[PDB]
């Protein structure tokens, strides 16, 4: 009772801003999963 | 030993089945419905490749250089022909039991060549 009356003035919420990360984070996901699938690629190259 | 095949008898063209003539000790193949006899030239009677040791270059059928759903690949040249493109593929098949080998035909029709690498 007391802190959902707090919750009242803080509030609460979740959008599309939370989901999004900054330029230089993406490039960082992305330039990881470049190496990954390189890295599968040598796998099955000597698996072939 | 490779396998052993069938002989069918001249006058019936049922199975021949091997049996031992005991009075000049060599093997015969013989009819089981008629007299027909046959004096073997290959002494074996049976093989059986536990290890399944097969070239499977006898197996593939060059008319797959025609399919259009198979990876290809100027990257490995046909050596009877030179010609450049190759379909590559896996054994396609249960019995390799581990590998992963590529096998390689050439796309240069009326060629059909085949390789392992
Ligand atoms: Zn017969
Ligand atoms: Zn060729």
């Amino acid at each position: 009772t007391v802190i959902n009356n707090w919750l009242l003035i803080e509030g609460h919420t979740i959008g599309i801003g939370d989901s999004i990360a900054d330029s230089k984070t993406y490039q960082d996901i992305q330039n990881t999963i470049k190496k990954a699938k390189q890295d599968v690629i040598e796998v099955i190259e000597k698996a072939h | 030993p490779g396998f052993v095949g069938i002989r069918f008898c001249q006058e019936c063209n049922n199975m021949l089945y091997p049996k031992e003539d005991k009075e000049n000790r060599i093997l015969l193949y013989a009819c089981r419905n008629c007299d027909y006899q046959q004096e073997a030239d290959n002494s074996c009677i049976y093989v059986n490749k536990i290890t399944h040791e097969v070239d499977e270059l006898t197996q593939i059928i060059a008319d797959v250089s025609q399919d259009p759903t198979l990876p290809r690949t100027e990257d490995h040249p046909c050596q009877k022909c030179g010609h450049k493109e190759a379909v590559f593929f896996q054994s396609h098949s249960a019995r390799a039991e581990d590998a992963m080998r590529l096998y390689y035909v050439c796309t240069a029709p009326h060629c059909g060549h085949r390789w392992t690498e």
